[PDB]
Order: structure tokens, then C-alpha cells, then sequence
RNA sequence: AAGGGCACCACCAGGAGUGGAGCCUGCGGCUUAAUUUGACUCAACACGGGAAACCUCACCCGGCCCGGACACGGACAGGAUUGACAGAUUGAUAGCUCUUUCUCGAUUCCGUGGGUGGUGGUGCAUGGCCGUUCUUAGUUGGUGGAGCGAUUUGUCUGGUUAAUU
């Protein structure tokens, strides 16, 4: 509060822009091919989300 | 065709979809032997098998909450109305079922016992389930303020190369205890046998069969039979 | 919260029209996405659903990042005595199809 | 039976005595469920926890008599945080600490 | 100590070097209101995917907001409360305060208990994940044998192999 300087500051680009969509954090973010997850959330989800460590 | 999504794009969105599907169906009805899901995508009204262990629960009074939980799921994946179906099947052997065996084990860990009977008890029912193997790891504050780790290996379980990729299973769950968290681990080995639904087809690459002989009879003296 | 009371009557049907209730947890969202003409912000459906959640007539659950809200038994009564409605319309969930 | 032992004991003995199982010791949290049927248990698989209503007992109970979760637990002999997790719906109860916490606080919980 | 075998994170035969110079970048120190912090032989130091103008952001100097559920009391349609133009005031077009009065309408406000959030502490309370011991060939039951036993044999003299092959 109050409506005009509570969340006034541009979130267009930068790291205050973009959240990993599993975690909320900001930091070690993969966002190639849209997938918009931190490395460690990445790490955990890639075998179900189809990624496949074959080499 | 007026909205366009590249395949790369496509293909990393369809497996981001069913990530967070399965994690929140995991995160609702673990109480209920959840045990994976299944989709079938088709550009048309599509349909989502979950398969529970107790179906007469995933199914509320007369399929309440699985109405509720097709509601939510097309009110957050923006599907529109109708083109999502949501089904519910039992799943045999449950007790080859990493995930279910894991459940059981934080059932019996928050009720209240010795981790020893616990996961002795777990163990014995999966192997006169059928499993070729299995190896159970509990690991946290045990007795005592420093955590242990213990394993209650039995019977059979491979651990390098290609065919540990599809010949067992694995489940970690956490049990939010009194005093910290405890780990369980558990690894089922599935049988081979029938090349059905019980476990995989393709046996291990190093086991050979060798098909026996016939009697061979009778290499005597020439006959010639005519028609 | 303050949440005028118009806010909270919608935010209340929509709940009672389908017993569900699927707001993003992000608090700087002007609009919630699909009530997102009676100018509610998603704040107060959050917060609305909190307290919903503090009685007892709401259960929650939680995603990756996305709150799922269930209408239970009492939420019924709570929301059939709030609204003023007959007591025989029921949500969604409760009748659609055989 | 009283009357049946009293009864052989007046005349030719034939009664047998035998020692309890938890005799002669003060286990201090005693085991809310039947560990027979939680070993053998392999299909149910939920734990019910306290209900809303059991913690707004509670809760107003505990604030009529001048009294904090703190002290409550204290004049109980537990930790702080089993009565505030009985007290938000979190807790699996025990019918042994319920019962300590009915005589805490006069009301009647069961 | 001896006897077998092995490895360019060992050597030999060498190649390209680094260590010297300018600069980039990471650590320590010093300085500072703050120069946030973790990691210190291999197994810390272009590592935390850590290329920070703001945001990130934790740190410093100031200033708004409640996004303090719920329960019980209190006060309350003769008003619980919510916003606000102008002046001052302020870094500021924060009605943040002060003067001034208009506006909203039971959602709030006050007290107690208690929520809730925390890039706050503790990795020497933990889970998971990872690194390392350790890139080498190693490890273990069952039944039998030996030993009072700890233990041992199986798992070996020899030849062979990248390998208890
Ligand atoms: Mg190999
Ligand atoms: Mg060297
Ligand atoms: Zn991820």
C-alpha cells in the first residue's frame, strides 16, 4: 500500500522477472525450450518429465 | 492452427504437464495407494487412468471426488469444458509396487512401532508378493539423536547398467516425525516370467535358455513310407 | 481484509457453483483469471479462502505453485446459510451425471 | 472372578496366579494403537487426526482459565508444541494424553 | 619390511605450458554505513550454474503496508471502520503525519490467546541430492569344516586377464 508504489518497480525483464514454477526461486534457472525450472527442481523432474541421461 | 506451438516447445509441455499432474496427485491421494498415472492425449477430449491401489476411496460417495479432481484439474490446465475424463483402475500386485510399499511403510512408521518389525514386515510381504528382490533403507534420527541409516536387503537386486533402467522400481518418501524427518527408500526387482503384465518382457542379458533335445529315435536300417 | 462485500459474495458462488476453487498463489495479480470481470484481484480469493479454510468448511491442497480448494459438508450448510439459498440446489460435484 | 477365587481358596487349591505384562514399571507414554494389528496391517493405509472441533474445545477451554499453551503443557507434562499441533488439527491423537488433557481442563473430549 | 601387479589426476621420452608482463575474474587482507554470505590439500579459490546498474539481495541508510487466519471478550447503523482534494510535510503525486472537513458501511478496529511468513540460526539435530574415500577389483550370506572365542575357510600355491577375468 499504498496503489500507486506498492509493487511499482517494473518486473519486465531481469532476474526480479522470473521464477522457477516449481520452487518460486530465482537463482539457476533453465528456461530453454520454456521449461521455466531451477536446476535442482529440473534434476528431480526430468526422468518423468521425459528427459533421459543416455550419454 | 491460428495458435502455434513449435515441437521442441510442444513435446517439453506435454512432459511438464504430466510432471505436475502426477505431483499433485501424488500430494492428494497418497492416503490411498496412488501409484502413478497415466495420459492419452488425443486432439480431442482426452483422459487421465490413475492407478490406485483402493479405488472405492479415489472414488468418492457415488465418484464425488473424482469429480472434484477432474473439476480442479480443468480449472488449472485450462482445458475446456468436457474435453478431460478422469478414470480410476485398481493395480494388481501391490506389493510390487514401489510407491505403494513405501506408503505402507510411513502408514506403519506414523502409527507407531519398531522400524525393525516395520520394515521386516514390509520386506516379507514383498517377497511372497513375487518380487525377485528387494532392499528397503530407513535413514533419519532412529534411536537416538544421531541419525543412522539402516537397509533390510533380501533375495536378489542388480544395481549397473541398461536393464536397471525397466527391471526394477524405486520410491523415496519422507515421514514428517516428531523429531525430524525419516528417509525410506525401497527397490523392488520384478520377475521376468510370463513377457506380461506382472513385470517386463526382454530378460536380463546374460541369461541364456537352451531348448532341449528330442529322443531321436530309430536311426536304423533304411524304410521309405510312400503315399 | 477488507475485500468489499460484492467481492466476496462472487468469490463465494463461484465456489458454490462448482465446489472447487483453483486460485495461483501470486499476490500481485490484478485479476483472478477467470472471475476477471467483477474486478476481483486474487488476493482476495486467497485470502477469502483462507479464512474459508480457517472454519473447517474448506480443504486444501497444494501444487507446485497453484492452491486447490474442495467444498466440504459443513462448507455446504455454511455457504446455503450465508447465501440465503433454498436448501435444495446443490454445487457441481455434488449431482452433474449419473 | 472374585467370588469364584474366594470360593477355591476356602477349600482344596486349585487356582493359578500369574504375573501381568507391563507390571511393576511406569512406561510414561503409553502406545495408542495395537501394534498386533499395525504389523499385520498391509491394506489401509490413512491415520485420522483430531478433528476441528476437539481443538476449539480445547483452545476455549484453555483461554477461560487463564491459561497458555505453555502452561498447559507444563501442568500436563508434555512439550509445547504436542498441545499446539492436538490444538490446529495436526496431530494423530492419544487417548492417554486426551484424557490428561480432559482433567487439565474439566471439559470432556471424547 | 619383503614379494607380486598397476595408473600421464605417477614417472620416463617429449609436446604444449602455467609460475615472470599487461589485463580479466575468484579468494584473503585492508578500508568502509555496508563493502551480505557459503566453501580452504587432493576432495575451497571463471565454484554456489554467482557475467549483481534497478530487481535479484540476504548487507547499509530512510520511508509506506498487513498480505496479524481463527476463537473469546470489548466497542458499535445515534456509526465498527475505509479512502481522500488542497496547503504544509516528505527523497517522493507515501492522506506517512499535521490543519481542514468530505466519503465508505459491519468486511473492519481494540485486548487476550494464537496464526502466518522468514535467502533468520544450527549441514555438529535431519531428509533428499551430490562429492570423496576409490577408477581401482572389490564385497557378502546359506550349509559344511577349524577355533573356548574374537575370527577364519569358501574368497587359493601357480599360470592367465583390463578385471576374485
Ligand atoms: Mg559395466
Ligand atoms: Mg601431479
Ligand atoms: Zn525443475
Amino acid at each position: 500500500g499504498h496503489q500507486q508504489l506498492y509493487w511499482s518497480h517494473p518486473r519486465k525483464f531481469g532476474q526480479g522477472s522470473r521464477s522457477c514454477r516449481v520452487c518460486s526461486n530465482r537463482h539457476g534457472l533453465i528456461r530453454k525450450y520454456g521449461l521455466n525450472m531451477c536446476r535442482q527442481c529440473f534434476r528431480q523432474y526430468a526422468k518423468d518429465i521425459g528427459f533421459i541421461k543416455l550419454d | 492452427m491460428a495458435v502455434q506451438i513449435s515441437k521442441k516447445r510442444k513435446f517439453v509441455a506435454d512432459g511438464i504437464f504430466k510432471a505436475e499432474l502426477n505431483e499433485f496427485l501424488t500430494r492428494e491421494l497418497a492416503e490411498d495407494g496412488y501409484s502413478g498415472v497415466e495420459v492419452r492425449v488425443t486432439p480431442t477430449r482426452t483422459e487421465i487412468i490413475i492407478l490406485a491401489t483402493r479405488t472405492q476411496n479415489v472414488l468418492g460417495e457415488k465418484g464425488r471426488r473424482i469429480r472434484e479432481l477432474t473439476a480442479v484439474v480443468q480449472k488449472r490446465f485450462g482445458f475446456p469444458e468436457g474435453s478431460v475424463e478422469l478414470y480410476a483402475e485398481k493395480v494388481a500386485t501391490r506389493g510390487l509396487c514401489a510407491i505403494a510399499q513405501a506408503e505402507s511403510l510411513r502408514y506403519k512408521l506414523l502409527g507407531g512401532l519398531a522400524v525393525r518389525r516395520a520394515c521386516y514386515g514390509v520386506l516379507r510381504f514383498i517377497m511372497e508378493s513375487g518380487a525377485k528382490g528387494c532392499e528397503v533403507v530407513v535413514s533419519g534420527k532412529l534411536r537416538g539423536q544421531r541419525a543412522k541409516s539402516m537397509k533390510f536387503v533380501d533375495g536378489l537386486m542388480i544395481h549397473s547398467g541398461d536393464p536397471v533402467n525397466y527391471y526394477v522400481d524405486t520410491a523415496v518418501r519422507h515421514v514428517l516425525l516428531r523429531q525430524g524427518v525419516l528417509g525410506i527408500k525401497v527397490k523392488i526387482m520384478l520377475p521376468w516370467d510370463p513377457t506380461g503384465k506382472i513385470g517386463p518382457k526382454k530378460p536380463l542379458p546374460d541369461h541364456v535358455s537352451i531348448v532341449e533335445p528330442k529322443d531321436e529315435i530309430l536311426p536304423t536300417t533304411p524304410i521309405s513310407e510312400q503315399k | 481484509m477488507l475485500m468489499p462485500k460484492k467481492n466476496r459474495i462472487a468469490i463465494y458462488e463461484l465456489l458454490f457453483k462448482e465446489g472447487v476453487m483453483v486460485a495461483k498463489k501470486d499476490v500481485h495479480m490484478p485479476k483472478h483469471p477467470e472471475l476477471a470481470d467483477k474486478n476481483v484481484p486474487n488476493l482476495h480469493v486467497m485470502k477469502a479462502m483462507q479464512s474459508l479454510k480457517s472454519r473447517g468448511y474448506v480443504k486444501e491442497q497444494f501444487a507446485w505453485r497453484h492452491f486447490y480448494w474442495y467444498l466440504t459438508n459443513e462448507g455446504i450448510q455454511y455457504l446455503r446459510d450465508y447465501l440465503h439459498l433454498p436448501p435444495e440446489i446443490v454445487p457441481a460435484t455434488l449431482r452433474r451425471s449419473r | 472372578s472374585k467370588q469364584a477365587i474366594l470360593a477355591a481358596q476356602r477349600r482344596g487349591e486349585d487356582v493359578e496366579t500369574s504375573k501381568k505384562w507391563a507390571a511393576g514399571q511406569n512406561k510414561q507414554h503409553s502406545i495408542t494403537k495395537n501394534t498386533a494389528k499395525l504389523d499385520r496391517e498391509t491394506e489401509e493405509l490413512h491415520h485420522d487426526r483430531v478433528t476441528l472441533e476437539v481443538g476449539k474445545v480445547i483452545q476455549q477451554g484453555r483461554q477461560s482459565k487463564g491459561l497458555t499453551q505453555k502452561d498447559l503443557a507444563t501442568k500436563i507434562n508434555e512439550k509445547p508444541q504436542v498441545i499446539a499441533d492436538y490444538e490446529s488439527g495436526r496431530a494423530i491423537p492419544n487417548n492417554q494424553v486426551l484424557g490428561k488433557i480432559e482433567r487439565a481442563i474439566g471439559l470432556k473430549l471424547r
